[PDB]
């Protein structure tokens, strides 16, 4: 069922017991954590938090706590699955679930003791009555049978995201009248961290945007002798019409212009003529050569007077229009100052970091620990390791778009990694190849000859472990400006595997994210094919 | 631990045992019911609750009587400081300051 | 009978005084006795408050401030306690009966058992290998005794007058000063230990 | 939690569990033997009367008596007037680690032979201490977080020690003042043995 | 001693704050607290002033003596002196760097009163040095520190007093 007050269904229920979070590997969900953890050491409330990156973990982990506790927090899992299911709990045991996944699976909406769905039902749900899909035979039994299996089908076939977990903890929080400045700057991490990924529209992250301008207003808003006798140490955030260029601020424009895959994809810097194209932008700006390849902090002050409107002039001269985005930025001491999107990078990159001395779960500790003004130092980190990863995508875009390794296949586009291929192993990790592939994606779709390809989504597949010979495989949908962010790939995924006999597997909370059998991955193909055309 | 024992002469170890049974003796004497354990609280105490993370596998841990938590590395749990103390200063958990 | 808040007062002044004295201090059983059962008290009327309370929050941050107090000043007077033991013995053994105490009954069980503990060690492990006339440490002057001339810092709670500071050996040297309240001084301890003893200064 | 026997080498007897004072006396030191020492000479069979040998101080101490019947004890070269008068130049430029690592404790113990130097050697040990005590003060208090092997290179172990109090106290002010005094910690005996 | 320690005592020097609960009396063994009411000022003790602005339960007040012209003489005034000055509290080092670490949303003009903190420090620490480097150079048995804190002291005291020790064993050689 879902929870229609906050505060007196869940959080004065759980603030007298022992609870158990299991959060799930993604900033979003990083930052919800942050908030509740924040609201939970308020009050005295004795938690325990477990990370989990899939279905086995959360099950392992389940089965090694299901004794000790009755409340269960889950931030960013649970949602599409039928968790009772999976779980087999005792009828004593409560499960509170803040996901993000999109669409909640029948049995979580319908159960009255059990599950507790920590979700907005203002949200973009369609869930089908009760009684169509729970309840002469042949004239009304059957019928009623086929058409509950039209609805569910119909219901269940694409994928997409709701409202950011950091933002409805937000809301609790504010509901409780403990909402910090923190709090809010860890919403807005999460609300980017959805939008950097592709994993909402524009539209929802522009109101999105809007909720959280308010907010800031509230917060941060004071007269000019209060902004004078206010203290610099204290946290200022601003809203901001800034550039979509990429860590921009910690890096030279030069090398932001060339890893931004917005840019790079317009001026197809992997091809040789791009970098031309690149020269007469930079002409018609104005900007000296040695001043874009100088670190913008060390760039001379009177070229960053208007930086921002002329790169908007030329970039709209050069058939760019978006080249300036809605966000939010931090401040704090003298020194330090961050965009959101700079935040997000810096803490994807200290999550999917590929120096393996260290674990996952020993890189998700980084990450969350990056998160807060103590730990300064790693979030810097994180920033140079977000360079590294970027210089990766773009040599490994090239490789891909100058070799024609993208081929369509009738319905879709394929595309391949091989283990002769350098950086491979940085995009190993599934979440490193699913934004791998949907940047490259869009590079093809700006880059590409053909009108057909333009309108296709896109399958891609890497190698995972050479002992047992797995491929991890991504689906992702067709690149548009107005694209709805719905994904059909994980139900046609399952629908292909059972038809061939495939050995697949679903760990990924995303279920367009699986792991195959290297000699089954042909015969998988053309049945994904024959299904999808 | 072990490692350290092996160190130690026979005659050593019956001297660490003696000597642990007298400081027993003297932390149960000073007050009405089992007395003052003067080996915790070796630091002023600054909050009520802290929160700590597992350094290594552990096992089960009670909290109270009733209640126990398993200790598994990376996980996080906020507790009372005086029952977290001890496996702090053994290297067992960290003290995670936020 | 003392208020409790003068009685954590004069627990911390002890406190104080024991981490920087030299010596072992006297024995205060009056302030142990009385602060435990305070704790105690407190922990039985906390067990009838109910669990949510923000009351019962402050109360337990008290009891703790007041618990780390009395664990360290007890951990202080062990530590002399184990340093000293022969001396400290002997000290208790030849007492006065009027002059007070510098070991509560437990401590010197404690260090009457810490003693024969590292004596029967000392035998078993090499004394009774060693030549038959080389078998006897006498343990009184194996350990090194308490330097009383050490320097401290102190802060005058009542005005004395003609206090003799003596620079060196030399007796043409030395001099005499006034303490007045308030006043803080850097000064050997020997100079100054009766007023330590007394409460006439506090060492800071 | 452990706390070695400190030194006693300045006081009038040094300590008997001291590793320091042990340590100490076993450096040598120039003596005259005067009387015939039968049954000894394979370690130096007698070892003839007006012979000279170099003895450790624990050894010479045990030996002496005020009317000179075993042996007569010399000073070492680094305690006579030529290297006094060396000292009272400038004592901040001589190296006292070199010239015995326990410069102090040592001459300290030079006293109970009742030379006829003993006023002067005293005097000289007490200038140089407070000829060195500006310099020792300050690189202990204000070296932060730098290498300090250049500024105890020439301090002896008595001057060692301060230098490392010195340092202690300047930390112990740094890290509270950054916040990091607050954070429970592993013990340093456990850091020392599970991290190193 | 150490810095937390100090650190420790200076908490129990008395502050303001505006609560934004209500809670009767309490009785406490140090003493009583009085009733705590939404939007009243109250005087506790440091430690709970901070315990309760960390959980959000209430605003502190900077004190009496942490306002800025105020600061400003008294910096000026431990300048032209040669002695240590007064000071406006025992801890004045310990209470600025918790309250202004933590309540710098509650204290207009932080970073000043920061600074001036600061100066007077650095004054009072190189006083304390000249005192210790007169003490050892004139050969001195006894010093006269009047209104000097308790963290000032304890910066250093402990080199101090080890130095001077050795110096009184070597100054005492020749006593048979």
């Amino acid at each position: 069922m879902f929870v229609s007050d906050f505060r007196k269904e869940f959080y004065e229920v759980v603030q007298s017991q022992r609870v158990l979070l299991f959060v799930a590997s993604d900033v979003d969900a990083l930052c919800a954590c942050k908030i509740l953890q924040a609201l939970f050491q308020c009050d005295h409330v004795q938690y325990t938090l477990v990370p989990v990156s899939g279905w086995q973990e959360l099950e392992t982990a389940f089965l090694e706590h299901k004794e000790q506790f009755h409340y269960f927090i889950l931030i960013n899992c649970g949602a599409n699955v039928d968790l009772l299911d999976i779980l087999q709990p005792d009828e004593d045991t409560i499960f509170f679930v803040c996901d993000t996944h999109r669409p909640v699976n029948v049995v979580n909406v319908y159960n009255d003791t059990q599950i507790k769905l920590l979700i907005k039902q203002d949200d973009d749900l369609e869930v089908p009555a009760y009684e169509d899909i729970f309840r002469m035979r042949r004239r009304q039994r059957r019928e009623w049978e086929a058409r509950r299996r039209d609805i569910l089908f119909d219901y269940e076939q694409y994928e997409y995201h709701g409202t950011s977990s950091a933002m409805v903890m937000f809301e609790l929080a504010w509901m409780l009248s403990k909402d910090l400045n923190d709090m809010l700057w860890w919403a807005i991490v999460g609300l980017t961290d959805q939008w950097v990924q592709d994993k909402i529209t524009q539209m929802k992250y522009v109101t999105d945007v809007g909720v959280l301008q308010r907010h800031v207003s509230r917060h941060n808003h004071r007269n000019e002798d209060e902004e004078n006798t206010l203290s610099v140490d204290c946290t200022r955030i601003s809203f901001e019409y800034d550039l979509r260029l990429v860590l921009y601020q910690h890096w030279s424009l030069h090398d932001s212009l060339c890893n931004t895959s917005y840019t790079a994809a317009r001026f197809k810097l992997w091809s040789v003529h791009g970098q031309k194209r690149l020269q007469e932008f930079l002409a018609d700006m104005g900007l000296p050569l040695k001043q874009v390849k100088q670190k913008f902090q060390a760039m001379d002050i009177s070229l960053k007077e208007n930086l921002r409107e002329m790169i908007e002039e030329s970039a709209n001269k050069f058939g760019m229009k978006d080249m300036r985005v809605q966000t939010f930025s931090i401040h704090f001491g003298f020194k330090h100052k961050f965009l959101a999107s700079d935040v997000v990078f810096a803490t994807m990159s200290l999550m999917e970091s590929p120096e393996k001395d260290g674990s996952g779960t020993d890189h998700f500790i980084q990450a969350l620990d990056s998160l807060s003004r103590s730990n300064l130092d790693k979030l810097y980190h994180g920033l140079e390791l977000a360079k590294k990863q970027l210089r990766a995508t773009q040599q490994t875009i090239a490789s891909c778009l100058c070799t024609n390794l993208v081929i369509s296949q009738g319905p879709f586009l394929y595309c391949s990694l091989m283990e002769g291929t350098p950086d491979v192993m940085l995009f190993s990790r599934p979440a490193s190849l699913s934004l791998l592939s949907k940047h490259l994606l869009k590079s093809f779709v700006c880059s590409t000859k053909n009108r057909r390809c333009k309108l296709l989504p896109l399958v891609m597949a890497a190698p995972l472990s050479m002992e047992h010979g797995t491929v991890t495989v991504v689906g992702i949908p067709p690149e548009t400006d107005s694209s709805d962010r719905k994904n059909f790939f994980g139900r046609a995924f399952e629908k292909a595997a059972e038809s061939t006999s495939s050995r697949m597997l679903h760990n990924h909370f995303d279920l367009s994210v699986i792991e195959l059998k290297a000699e089954d991955r042909s015969k998988f193909l053309d049945a994904l094919i024959s299904l999808l055309s | 631990p072990n490692a350290l024992r092996f160190h130690m002469a026979a005659e050593e170890m019956e001297w660490f045992n003696n000597y642990k049974r007298s400081l027993a003796t003297y932390m149960r004497s000073l007050g009405g019911d089992e007395g003052l354990d003067i080996t915790q609280d070796m630091k002023p105490p600054k909050s009520l609750y802290i929160e700590v993370r597992c350094l290594k596998d552990y096992g089960e841990f009670e909290v109270d009587d009733g209640t126990s938590v398993l200790l598994k590395k990376n996980s996080q749990h906020f507790l009372p400081r005086w029952k977290c103390e001890q496996l702090i200063r053994q290297g067992v958990l960290e003290h995670i300051l936020s | 009978v003392l208020t409790p808040a003068e009685l954590i007062e004069r627990l911390e002044q002890a406190w104080m005084n024991e981490k920087f004295a030299p010596e072992l201090l006297e024995s205060k059983p009056e302030i142990v006795e009385c602060v435990m059962e305070q704790l105690e008290h407190m922990e039985e009327n906390l067990r009838r408050a109910k669990r949510e309370d923000l009351k019962v929050s402050i109360h337990q941050m008290e009891m703790e401030r007041i618990r780390y107090v009395l664990s360290s000043y007890l951990r202080c007077r062990l530590m002399k306690i184990e340093k000293f033991f022969p001396h400290v013995l002997e000290k208790e053994k030849t007492r006065p009966e009027g002059e007070p105490s510098s070991l509560s009954p437990e401590e010197l069980a404690f260090a009457r058992e810490f003693m024969a503990n590292t004596e029967s060690y000392l035998k078993n492990v090499a004394l009774k290998h060693m030549p038959p006339n080389l078998q006897k440490v006498d343990l009184f002057r194996a350990v090194p005794k308490p330097d009383l001339d050490s320097y401290v810092f102190l802060r005058v709670r009542e005005r004395q007058e003609n206090i003799l500071v003596e620079p060196d050996t030399d007796e043409q040297r030395d001099y005499v000063i006034d303490l007045e309240k308030g006043s803080q001084h850097l000064i050997r301890y020997k100079t100054i230990a009766p007023l330590v003893a007394s409460g006439a200064v506090q060492l800071i | 939690a452990y706390f070695r026997v400190e030194s006693g080498a300045l006081g009038p007897e040094e300590n008997f569990l001291s590793l320091d004072d042990i340590l100490m006396s076993h450096e040598k030191l120039p003596v005259r033997t005067e009387t015939a020492m039968p049954r000894l000479g394979a370690f130096f069979n007698a070892v003839p009367q007006g012979s000279k040998l170099e003895l450790p101080l624990w050894l010479a101490k045990g030996l002496f008596d005020n009317k000179r019947r075993i042996l007569s004890v010399e000073l070492p070269k680094i305690y006579q007037e030529g290297w006094r008068t060396v000292f009272s130049a400038d004592p901040n430029v001589v190296d006292l680690h070199k010239m015995g690592p326990h410069f102090y404790g040592f001459g300290s113990q030079l006293l109970h032979f009742d030379s006829p130097e003993n006023a002067d050697i005293s005097q000289s040990l007490l200038q140089t201490f407070i000829g060195r005590f500006r310099r020792i003060m300050d690189s202990s208090q204000n070296a932060y977080n730098e290498d300090t092997s250049a500024l105890v290179a020439r301090l002896d172990e008595m001057e060692r020690g301060l230098f490392q109090t010195g340092q202690k106290g300047l930390n112990d002010f740094q890290c509270w003042e950054k916040g990091q005094a607050s954070q429970i910690t592993a013990s340093n005996l456990v850091q020392n043995y599970k991290k190193r | 001693m150490d810095a937390a320690e100090v650190e420790f005592l200076a908490e129990k020097e008395l502050v303001t704050i505006i609560p934004n609960f209500s809670l009767d009396k309490i009785y406490l063994i140090g003493g009583d607290l009085g009733p705590f009411n939404p939007g009243l000022p109250v005087e506790v003790p440091l430690w709970l002033a901070i315990n309760l602005k960390q959980r959000q339960k209430c605003r502190l007040l900077p004190p009496e003596w942490m306002d800025v012209e105020k600061l400003e003489k008294m910096r000026d005034h431990e300048r032209k002196e040669e002695t240590f000055t007064p000071m406006p509290s025992p801890y004045y080092m310990e209470l600025t760097k918790l309250l202004l670490n933590h309540a710098s949303d509650n204290i207009p003009k932080a970073d000043e009163i920061r600074t001036l903190v600061k100066d007077m420090w650095d004054t009072r620490i190189a006083k304390l040095r000249v005192s210790a480097d007169s003490f050892v150079r004139q050969q001195e048995a006894h010093a006269k520190l009047d209104n000097l804190t308790l963290m000032e002291i304890n910066t250093s005291g402990t080199f101090l007093t080890q130095a001077l020790n050795h110096m009184y064993k070597l100054r005492t050689n020749l006593q048979p």
